[PDB]
């Protein structure tokens, strides 16, 4: 929103950047943080932990019901078998939509968000706008946001995560996918599913 | 505490802002705040719960509008100097420094193996929170609990949307390190864990949806009995 | 609404700004702002309800840091577009002239003096609420009331901190002009007003004074009887 | 406090004066506004009505018992009285400082205040730091922003004027006053004293 009271945008990263990089100076001469530290760091959850991952254990679900049981009954265990699993996801509780109940997501009081299968969260889930209307108004919210349209009679259970748990929505396989293979399946999985703010992919 | 943070339920924010694409670091510096969590806990500037708190003290306007990791980096601050491993009049003297050096070097180092040890080990690994105690469970599946309306100064996760509210548990989780004394230095004195539904006009009267819930967790001492 | 502007029980705003000693106005744009209450009052761009509603709708971080009569300024704006008698582009345009040429005159224009009977009138008579109604009051003093779960997205008194809270009826005053219906141009719709005691502790759980009470104004629909 | 997205408050103050004077030529060519319409109202509230008017009423209740009864009971009425009331003081009511009662005025939601007595209200009373604190921790508040210490066992009623009603403080008499000339006690109430903030001047 118009803020007359905000420095511009270049200003406000030009200055960021300058007190990062005191700061970061500082903990390197504590012996405390390292440049190959920063990389392998940026590495992981650029490269290696993302959304792919959680998509990996949806098609596993959808295709194996008694995976998808042990995954409802005890999501960190579950996920283990894929080997999947770690950092700020020790605790994960799956989710299931379902014809009479849609499942959303969210951390009212910060950020928090199951980084092992959807790595670290978007912007927007981290901002006050989501956050703040989700839990007030979450069918007005998914459909003008998002253009997803749940109808009045289905209910909507908004999962705002204030604990070490982590829940992550286990979505409803897209009618016309029968016999499809896991890889081809996954194509339809995505971030914005495995939180709620949308189904899968159709067709 | 009652800080601006605790956004659940608060109007005109303004519409969502989602690029239709966006990289996971947007700037160099995102990259550096990011790995300086992890470099800051293993030095013992904090854990979790009090890195949350340390957020949650911030300017209100701008915690608001501000770049998320900037966050991370006000916090690492306020606990730098809260332990005395931060001298800020030098961190101003090197913030000027690199506002008019920008490109000047950083401290030569060595690097250490350990810190990438310790790195791999924590994501793949974990930090779990859950830990055993010698007191079952005050509640159980089904049990009506309202939820406490004390009002901390200091960290805990007492979302002001639920308080003094009436919902039913729906999963004890075993017990977990206690944000209430763990974000304060007061340790972890774990405590069982529950989600607890609250139906939307248990929330926000009638203006809630008839057929929407909201499901929270919370640490035993949130909750009295309500009915068995 | 739920805005930021209801920062009754907020943590974490910071110390009190409080000079030893300062002007009413603290320059000449500020009188600006402020005469311009009665001339857009008197033009039907909104009345005193409808003006805080204004203002309630505001970005939060700038309504938390700008000077105070800003707040006007975006009020007046708000109506002005909502009852189409600001054109945003002149505006817009306008602003950036002044910006350019912060010396140039304002437009030629006539005295009016009936612009003074105006201001001299209602400086000295006052714009009262207060109202008759047919009905009578539902509750008396000694009554003890809960306060609405509801949490209307459109303007009201109905401060978070009060919500779902049990106090005694203190006094009845008459009948007033509604907020909830008058802010949200939908009238007068007079309804009684009556104060409202709320002990510390019932406010704010253990963290309230033992020896301390809020003393709050609610219309009658706000407050359902617990005991009469 | 510090915000690294602020920009200065000389680059704020010149933002503010190019945009006010463009709307204020606006309402110009509508006929809706004059300068002698603004000169007019500032000098009403920077000259006219002030704490000075306030001091008076407290002076004559503090001095005439009878007076004292109709302030308490009708305040706009009895203010009236002194050819005292007017815009945003139409329904006042004034509540006694005892022995046993300390009281404090607040408007959380925004910031009204009763002009008819007190004036505009100073910058302190309009911003969130007092406005948010004191419903919450009145006793603490008092003493540290303004040397006030209120003793534990003394009730403190803190009015949130949520309504058009305008509450005033009627402090305490200082002790060591007897016999004093109303011109003489008046020296002694303050904007701070009517608000709750502080007890009237000492000696």
């Amino acid at each position: 929103t118009e803020n007359i009271l905000r420095k511009s945008d270049e200003e406000i990263q030009k200055e960021i950047t300058a007190r990062v990089k005191a700061l970061e100076s500082m903990l390197i001469e504590q012996g405390i943080l390292t440049t190959s530290m920063i990389d392998r760091m940026a590495e992981i959850y650029e490269n290696e932990v993302g959304p792919h991952l959680g998509a990996k254990v949806v098609v596993k679900a959808w295709t194996d019901p008694e995976f998808k049981k042990r995954l409802l009954a005890d999501g960190t265990e579950a996920c283990k078998e894929l080997g999947i699993g770690g950092l700020q996801g020790e605790d994960m509780m799956w989710v299931e939509n379902t014809d009479e109940v849609h499942h959303v997501v969210v951390c009212t009081l910060c950020a928090c968000y199951p980084w092992p299968v959807l790595g670290l969260p978007p912007n927007w889930f981290k901002e006050p706008q989501y956050r703040s209307r989700v839990v007030r108004e979450p069918r007005q919210l998914l459909k003008e946001e998002f253009g997803f349209e749940v109808p009045p009679s289905k209910e909507i259970k908004v999962w705002d995560s204030s604990s070490e748990m982590r829940f992550v929505v286990l979505p409803q396989r897209p009618a016309g996918t029968d016999g499809w293979s896991e890889e081809e399946l996954a194509t339809l999985v995505t971030r914005e599913s495995m939180i709620g703010v949308e189904p899968a992919k159709a067709v | 505490m009652n800080g601006v943070y605790d956004v659940g339920g608060t109007d005109g924010l303004g519409p969502i802002n989602r690029p239709a694409d966006e990289p996971v670091f947007r700037a160099e510096w995102e990259k550096v705040a990011f790995a300086m969590f992890p470099a800051t806990f293993r030095a013992g500037f904090m854990g979790l719960d009090e890195f949350r708190f340390g957020i949650e003290q911030m300017n209100p306007a701008e915690y608001l509008e501000s770049p998320y990791y900037w966050h991370w980096i006000r916090t690492y601050i306020h606990h730098g100097v809260r332990t005395g491993k931060i001298d800020l009049e030098e961190l101003e003297r090197r913030t000027q420094y690199y506002r008019e050096n920008p490109d000047a070097p950083l401290p030569e180092h060595e690097q250490k193996p350990e810190l990438i040890e310790f790195v791999n080990q924590a994501v793949y690994g974990g930090l779990p929170a859950s830990r055993e105690v010698d007191r079952p469970p005050k509640f159980k599946e089904g049990d009506v609990v309202r939820f406490s309306t004390a009002s901390p100064k200091g960290h805990a996760r007492r979302a002001r949307y639920v308080r003094g509210k009436t919902g039913t548990v729906v999963k004890h989780h075993g017990a977990y390190i206690y944000p209430d004394t763990a974000g304060n230095g007061l340790g972890e004195c774990p405590e069982h864990l529950y989600t607890v539904r609250f139906t939307a006009q248990e929330l926000w009267g009638p203006e809630g949806d008839p057929n929407s819930s909201v499901y929270y967790d919370c640490w035993e001492p949130y909750i009295e009995l309500v009915d068995t």
